């Protein structure tokens, strides 16, 4: 009943994960790297990267480890997905056919078992003995590396350490043994254990547990002829190695907290960490026995989300929040102090928070400006079609909110900047950012905090940030109140007014207060220049949402839905309110209907009825789950975006028949589209007779962009139908089911995709061949539109794909 | 309407003797169902009035309750065991003649007057 | 206010309901979202909420025999939470699950006593009455929406070495700043996803509630969201409407949010009848009982009243002599009391026998003639 269509308009730019080994031959230096749902395998040149091979896979990649058993001649690639498939993979390529048969494939997937605080942990022992899994508390999942398990069969060991921070298989043991960090009411420890195949258990570890920095959190496995484990935590790098103990505290480490890792020396002489900040420290260790351990800072990165050293001091860095990178690392330092040098800088889209579209350049061809990365790796990016031409606009901070005013020719940004306490009394930035350096720059007037401040931490500035459109300038920079957190931000004409103004919603954040009860609607006027607050407006509550509504400003407080008049005093006036069983964090407007959000999906129609000044409950849902977008279709379909990567679409009958029945939202659409979707918004690229009516892009975390929109129930059927035919004779990698994979799946259900075509396996049709076509084609006649049942070849169906793919 | 008198319990005229059957009746009988869960209703007349039972005192016209009991056993009312025995009965029958069968309150009366029917069988020779 | 030498065991054995009960150890519960067919009581008018303990004495042979029957077989009958009590209509209810039972002879008649406890929520799919006048429900068990943490879905990889956590307000700034930092990578910030925390939720409530019961949450209180909510919601004294839309709720982070909600914003208890006149305000509730302020306790005729305990009431009247027969506090004297305008029975004033209890005094409203009222 749904009748909708779904495709990716750009691939996951993220990186999640990066690995190098020897996966396409014996003698090359592979690269891989993970996006999500996409696999990317480059071969190391003396230049640079030589792309030789990206996959897309029917899951999202949480274990990527290269590994090489005894009998074969190069490495191959085992991979978990989020779903538990487990699937082991090797390279095979004949003239100019690559393919990526699948070894082995199974799920994992326990019938019982509480997905653990630390996720998916998965390691492979160094002789290749078994495959360890921690995916449940209190249940280690062992898959022996046999030559018979092709199905990947698998048994699970019982912890008694039901708390595990990290695991990892050590080297030189005469039996697989595994060293971990645990935690217990005592503090946390470090433990070893020794797998027993034979008896399918645990035995008694080489070294004895001992007590550990309270915030150790990494584990690493050296090598030989050292062996043992390095510990990482907030303030300490430990090792051990049965008697041997060797502890250092290095204050460099203090500031920020190591996340990753990566192995340099191939005897694990040197390692590479990288903090939070983005900061690169080179660990090295000192000899038959270990030394002393050392920690140098190299330089300053990509806040990075993994490591890997390729080979001539070339480092790959791949980076979730911001833009990756290749590096170069220099003997010597430069003037500046760091041994770190850019060689190249690969787009990240990631994570996008907002977005709009605009007509810059040319008239009817759009272009979607969207708010992406984080901290210091946040930028503005303006996309449009050619595949895709990006531009990036680094502004050094977070942004949050961004909106386009045409009168104006610019662009209003919410954004965001840590700074920290002042040694003697306020505050101090890290790094000069967009708010920092505008052209021009104001703060709000009070017109409006007991234990103040404290040890150097971290506190949020936000800011409207007045952007121009041609040159992307910083032309103002206006910072709020104190504690005062920037919500929701909108550019419009109100009432009689002719004049634009920039509207923000605010919210009085107090660390006492659990949920604010002061809050701020500001509206500003740009001007030759200058910003100038035309009026302020204050509220009970965080104004979660704004949204012109037919001159008028509806604006969500708290779990209140007002409606405010710009009078002709320039003055912001209410004049109806209603009172929600939710608070309102969502809010969108289609004519007189409201669409009202919560976090736990609570789904919310209104009604403005003009004739009596009052809003008037239409339907509702309640159906608790974790949220993140919603947004309106037409009158009658409600769009939305909840947990585990899904996204669903509701229904309401207007006419109906049963006033009780009248009332609720049917679910009429279930999709698992594998991204976290953060903003949706109507609009489109291409340049403006069509099988698809409507059109909404949405942005996501992993920096993926995709387009929605609506069918008739003939062209459904149609796709529907040739995606089954397409399931039916596509080789999937790793040999996962497609109705698997797009299965609405949380783990408290799992039923199948229902009212939504993925666009793009049915645009993997035009990369098959012909016989496969024909094959799909083959005894169709399901076109249900003359009426009767029309037959179909491969050409009406190469055209109508052609056509599909012509409106991204 | 309104409520009748509750009845006497006391008359000067009226001669006062210590029996044993009736010292039994007071410091066991009426002892055993005045502690008794369910004895409430039955310690005090039927407020017809704040009950709104308008036909009660039209239908039971000799009314009769435990309070009343109690106080003409205390003041030496009775002659005799068998005027006791007579009140009590005449409180059951009151309670099952005004309501209907299988009524809480009328399965309250039965077991009150089960209990003293087998308290009675007990009943002392005068001495 | 004042202090306490009472031990508040003594109200949860329910004593007045006889001697030592045949208590059972067994327990048997039904599998999520499966159906069983259990019998009704008749005479039952409570909303029950799984975990309190509801006691009830029946003597009507019918109700007999069929608590016979359940202690013969599972224990376990149906407590509809009826939306219109006059017409029998039940959309949803709650099963309980008998865990003490107590046939009295050398009595009037057989009557028998009984302490059974909630167990599982429920939807009512079918009511029909069977020939013996005793009716039966076709029953769906609602399952307990136990949601992951809104950070699973959104947590870096990199930072899940992190989420386990080895002066409260600064140890509640650090958590949220650590649980919630891949927030940044989403819409909303931190201070938004702590309003839907169980944990923070519990604390919260945890503090509200430390106002009435002095007893250390370190034991008294469950771990569990679910749980806590439950119990937590067992004792707030509302009316049936807001005690039925609860119990719709099947999300813990939902119903800790919902009884939040409550506790933020009712102050005044006021009279159901009345609507406009003030009995107690939420700063004279004290727990005089294990389960809380607020517990299930029956009459000496079956009638099941959930009795508030409070410090101080206003605006009532006290009709009749104080009493100790069939004192649900041991060792006080309860006195009927009763709206000072409207004359509607509000609960009981209980007043201490001897003269070292602490407190001397306190008044037991019952939760049915109240209504909860936000100034
Ligand atoms: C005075 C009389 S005379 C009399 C009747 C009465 C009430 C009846 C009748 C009907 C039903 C029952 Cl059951 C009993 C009697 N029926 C009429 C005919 C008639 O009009 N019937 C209509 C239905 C009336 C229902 C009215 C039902 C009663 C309403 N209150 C309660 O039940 C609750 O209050 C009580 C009562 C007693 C003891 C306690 C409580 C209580 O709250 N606690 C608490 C205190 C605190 C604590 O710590 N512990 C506790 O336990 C008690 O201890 C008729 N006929 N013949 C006769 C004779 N009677
Ligand atoms: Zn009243």
């Amino acid at each position: 009943m749904s009748y909708n269509y779904v495709v990716t308009a750009q691939k996951p730019t993220a990186v999640n994960g990066c690995v190098t080994g020897h996966f396409t031959s014996a003698e090359d230096l592979n690269l891989l790297i993970a996006k999500n749902t996409r696999l990317e395998i480059y071969v190391v040149t003396a230049e640079g990267l030589r792309p030789v091979k990206e996959v897309g896979m029917y899951g999202k990649i949480a274990v990527m480890e290269l590994f090489r058993p005894k009998g074969e001649s190069k490495d191959l690639l085992f991979i978990l997905t989020a779903k538990y498939n487990a699937c082991i993979l090797e390279y095979k390529q004949s003239g100019e056919s690559i393919d990526i048969i699948t070894r082995a494939h199974g799920n994992v997937q326990d019938r019982i078992g509480r997905p653990s605080e630390t996720g998916i942990i998965g390691i492979i022992d160094p002789e290749c003995r078994m495959i360890g899994l921690r995916l449940y508390d209190g249940l280690f999942k062992v898959i022996p590396l046999d030559r018979d398990n092709k199905e990947l069969k698998a048994f699970n060991i019982r912890l008694e350490e039901l708390h595990v921070i990290d695991v990892k298989f050590l080297y030189g043991c005469q039996a697989p043994t595994i060293c971990f960090v645990y935690q217990d009411p005592q503090g946390r420890h470090v433990k070893t254990y020794e797998v027993s195949l034979r008896e399918k258990e645990f035995n008694k570890g080489p070294w004895k547990q001992e007590n550990v920095e309270a915030e150790a959190s990494m584990v690493i496995a050296v090598p030989e002829p050292f062996g043992g484990a390095i510990i990482i935590g907030q303030e300490s790098i430990t090792y051990h190695n049965g008697d041997k103990y060797l502890a250092i505290a290095p204050p460099i480490i203090k500031q920020s907290t190591i996340v990753c890792h990566n192995r340099v020396d191939p005897n694990g002489s040197r390692y590479l960490l990288g903090d939070m900040e983005g900061r690169l420290f080179m660990l090295l260790l000192e000899k038959v026995t270990l030394k002393d351990l050392r920690v140098e800072l190299l330089g300053e990165t990509s806040i990075a989300e993994c490591l890997t050293y390729l080979d001539n001091g070339v480092v790959f860095v791949g980076s979730r929040l911001g833009d990756s990178q290749l590096v170069k690392l220099n003997v010597d330092s430069n003037e500046q102090g760091s041994y770190v040098v850019a060689m190249e800088t690969f787009t990240n889209l990631g994570p996008i928070v907002d977005m709009c579209v605009v007509d810059l350049e040319r008239q009817g061809q759009g272009q979607l400006v969207t708010c992406s990365g984080a901290f210091k790796e946040g930028s503005l990016r303006i996309i449009r079609n050619g595949k895709l031409h990006i531009r990036t606009v680094p502004l050094y901070e977070s942004p949050r909110k961004i909106c386009y005013q045409e009168v104006s020719q610019c662009f209003g940004v919410l954004s965001s900047r840590i700074e920290v306490q002042d040694t003697s009394g306020g505050t101090t930035a890290l790094r000069p950012s967009a708010s920092t350096q505008a052209l021009s720059s104001s703060v709000s007037s009070s017109k409006l905090a007991p234990h103040e401040t404290s040890f150097g931490e971290e506190v949020e500035v936000h800011n409207l940030l007045i952007i121009d459109q041609h040159t992307f300038e910083v032309l103002h920079a206006h910072q709020f109140l104190q504690n005062e957190y920037a919500l929701s931000l909108v550019s419009c004409k109100l009432g009689k007014d002719p004049n634009t103004y920039f509207i923000v919603g605010t919210a009085m954040v107090y660390p006492e207060e659990a949920e604010p009860k002061q809050g701020r609607i500001v509206v500003f006027q740009y001007s030759d220049g200058k910003l100038q607050t035309v009026a302020e407006k204050e509220v009970k509550g965080a104004v979660y949402s704004m949204v012109e509504f037919n001159g008028k400003l509806l604006a969500s407080i708290n779990s209140t839905v007002r409606l405010y008049e710009w009078t002709t005093e320039k003055e912001l006036r209410t004049e109806c309110n209603h009172y929600n069983n939710i608070m309102a964090l969502y809010l969108k407007t289609k004519g007189d209907f409201i669409l009202v959000g919560d976090l736990m999906r609570s789904v919310l129609l209104l009604a403005y009825k003009p004739m009596e000044g009052n809003f008037e409950e239409i339907a509702r849902d309640f159906n608790p789950n974790w949220m993140s977008a919603v947004e309106i279709l037409d009158d009658d379909n409600f769009l939305g975006a909840e947990n585990a990567f899904n996204l669903f679409v509701c229904q309401k009958d207007s006419a109906a028949t049963t006033d009780e029945e009248r009332q609720h939202l049917q679910e009429v659409g279930l999709f698992h589209l594998g991204e976290f979707v953060n903003v949706f918004c109507h609009g489109s690229l291409v340049m403006q007779s069509t099988p698809t009516q409507g059109s909404v892009l949405f942005g996501t975390v992993n920096g993926m962009i995709g387009l929605v929109t609506s069918l008739s129930e003939s062209w459904y059927n149609l796709l529907l139908d040739m995606q089954n035919r397409l399931n039916k004779v596509i080789k999937s990698v790793g040999k996962i089911e497609h109705s698997f994979w797009r299965s609405f799946h949380t783990e408290r259900k799992t039923e199948p995709a229902t009212g939504f075509i993925d666009g793009d396996l049915i645009e993997s049709f035009l990369d098959i061949s012909r016989p496969k076509m024909q094959e799909v084609v083959a005894n169709l006649q399901y076109d249900d539109g003359s009426g009767m049942k029309r037959e179909a070849t491969a050409d009406d169906l190469i055209k109508v794909v052609e056509e599909l793919t012509r409106i991204h | 309407s309104m409520n009748p008198p509750p009845p006497e319990t006391s008359n000067p005229n009226k001669p006062k003797r210590q029996t044993n059957q009736l010292q039994y009746l007071l410091r066991v009988v009426l002892k055993t169902l005045w502690k008794h869960q369910f004895a409430w209703p039955f310690q005090q007349p039927v407020d017809a009035v704040k009950l709104n039972l308008p036909d009660y005192y039209k239908i039971i016209k000799t009314p009769m309750d435990m309070g009343t009991i109690k106080k003409r056993l205390e003041n030496n009312y009775y002659w005799n065991a068998q005027e006791c025995i007579q009140d009590f009965n005449t409180m059951f029958t009151n309670c099952y003649i005004y309501n209907k069968p299988g009524d809480d309150i009328v399965l309250m009366a039965e077991a009150l007057e089960k209990l003293f029917l087998q308290k009675i069988n007990e009943l002392p020779t005068e001495e | 206010p004042n202090i306490i030498n009472f031990d508040t065991s003594l109200p949860t054995s329910h004593t007045y309901l006889g001697a030592d009960m045949e208590e059972f150890h067994g327990r048997t519960l039904h599998d999520d979202d499966s159906c069983q067919v259990i019998p009704v009581l008749p005479q039952v008018m409570m909303i029950l909420i799984p975990g309190q303990t509801l006691p009830l004495q029946l003597f009507h042979p019918q109700e007999v025999s069929m608590v016979r029957n359940l202690i013969q077989k599972d224990r376990t009958f149906a407590v509809l939470a009826y939306s219109n009590v006059q017409e029998r209509e039940a959309q949803f209810g709650t099963t309980a699950e008998i865990y003490a039972y107590r046939e009295e002879q050398d009595f009037g008649i057989e009557i028998v006593k009984v302490k059974a406890i909630g167990r599982q929520r429920f939807k009512v799919l079918e009511l029909r009455t069977q020939s013996d006048g005793i009716q039966q429900a076709k029953v769906q068990i609602l399952p307990e929406c136990v949601l992951p943490s809104t950070m699973s879905a959104v947590q870096l990889e990199s930072l899940n070495k992190c989420q386990i956590f080895p002066c409260s307000y600064k140890w509640w700034q650090k958590y949220q700043k650590r649980k919630f930092h891949c927030a940044n990578l989403t819409s909303w910030p931190r201070w938004l996803y702590s309003l839907y925390d169980a944990e923070t939720l519990m604390d919260r409530i945890k503090k509200q509630l430390r106002e009435w019961d002095e007893n250390l949450k370190d034991d008294s209180l469950p771990s569990n969201p679910i749980d806590f909510s439950y119990r937590v919601a067992a004792c707030l004294p509302i009316d049936d409407v807001l005690r039925i839309q609860l119990l719709k709720i099947g999300s813990a982070i939902q119903r800790l949010r919902c009884e939040l909600d409550i506790m933020n914003k009712c102050t005044s208890l006021c009279c159901k009848q009345c609507q406009e006149t003030e009995i107690t305000t939420k700063n004279e509730i004290f727990s005089l009982s294990l389960c809380g302020p607020m517990a299930a306790y029956v009459n000496p005729h079956g009638y099941v009243h959930e009795t508030l305990t409070v410090y101080k009431a206003c605006n009532l009247n006290l009709i009749g002599r104080p009493s100790t027969e069939h004192s649900w506090f041991p060792g006080y004297a309860w006195t009927v009391a009763q709206c000072k305008i409207c004359a509607s029975h509000i609960g009981w004033k209980f007043t201490a026998t001897k003269k070292d209890m602490s407190p001397q005094k306190f008044w037991g409203l019952t939760r049915s003639a109240l209504l909860p009222t936000i100034p």
